[PDB]
């Protein structure tokens, strides 16, 4: 519960995720809270890649 | 004007390890990631790992226990270390930016059987 | 354990349009695979072309473009030039690692102009 709360918070504050990606991680966290750690890591990686995309748009 | 310049010893035969330094200019390592990839003489491209702006590092899971990718944000340098080398690690090693958009010039490593 | 597959070879000629594709064994290629395309020319010289499905790297000529077509990623050269004869690799991101395709050897037959 608290771990899902923390995971929600971190995912919603990843600045470069788009809303489709955010929604997907939120739903995955609701479906399988025991996977929070892995899901959070995966979201951070997508955020990293989105940041690279923003660099290449620029 | 992005530039990735590779240096370091490459192979150090006294240990059986590889050390490569990638010096980057044109962007801050605090913001953007750097990949390492290799290409063997008769194979394709193999991704080794990436170090992101915040220091998080993702590794190739088949090689992770032998790999260390680190960086110095102030020197704009990224360091690849690969240990316990075998002849199958002979390859050209490249540092690259986050979506493979800019490549270093490569470092050749040949490990004898 | 994803496998990325590309055409082994394609042949074009100056001024034609050619599309190279990049297939994922796990299903459709999506935005979150960040499909990226690199060119290898002789003496092991690599140049990035497209990153994150459809973004041209700085300095890359306008004739290169990236897209998703059906279930695959695609690199299109609209008006091929003789210097585009090279090997083209695609890379796809899978949750926590990159996987490269085997590369496509593009032959550009004949002589042409270009940008």
């Amino acid at each position: 519960m608290k771990e899902q709360q923390n995971a929600f918070y971190e995912i919603l504050h990843l600045p470069n995720l788009n809303e489709e990606q955010r929604n997907a991680f939120i739903q995955s966290l609701k479906d399988d809270p025991s996977q929070s750690a892995n899901l959070l890591a995966e979201a951070k990686a997508l955020n990293h890649l989105q940041n690279e995309v923003a660099r290449l748009k620029k | 004007d992005v530039q990735l310049q590779q240096s370091g010893p490459g192979l150090v035969a006294p240990s059986q390890s590889l050390s490569i330094t990638c010096t980057v200019s044109g962007f801050s390592l605090t913001d953007y990631g750097v990949n390492w990839v290799r290409q063997s003489p008769g194979k394709g491209l193999e991704w080794l790992g990436v170090i992101w702006g915040d220091g998080i590092t993702d590794y190739n899971s088949a090689l992770k226990s032998r790999l260390s990718v680190t960086k110095d944000n102030s020197k704009s340098q990224v360091f690849l270390k690969m240990n316990s080398l075998q002849s199958g690690d002979s390859a050209r090693y490249y540092c690259v930016t986050g979506l493979f958009d800019y490549w270093g010039q490569g470092t050749t490593l040949t490990v004898s059987s | 354990d994803a496998v990325v597959t590309q055409e082994s070879a394609l042949t074009t000629s100056p001024g034609e349009t050619v599309t190279l594709t990049c297939r994922s064994s796990t299903g459709a290629v999506t935005t979150s695979n960040y499909a990226s395309w690199v060119q290898e020319k002789p003496d092991h010289l690599f140049t990035g072309l497209i990153g994150g499905t459809n973004n041209r790297a700085p300095g890359v000529p306008a004739r290169f473009s990236g897209s998703l077509i059906g279930d695959k990623a695609a690199l299109t050269i609209t008006g091929a030039q003789t210097e585009d004869e090279a090997i083209y690799f695609c890379a796809l991101w899978y949750s926590n690692h990159w996987v490269f395709g085997g590369g496509t050897k593009l032959t550009v037959l004949g002589g042409g102009g270009g940008s």
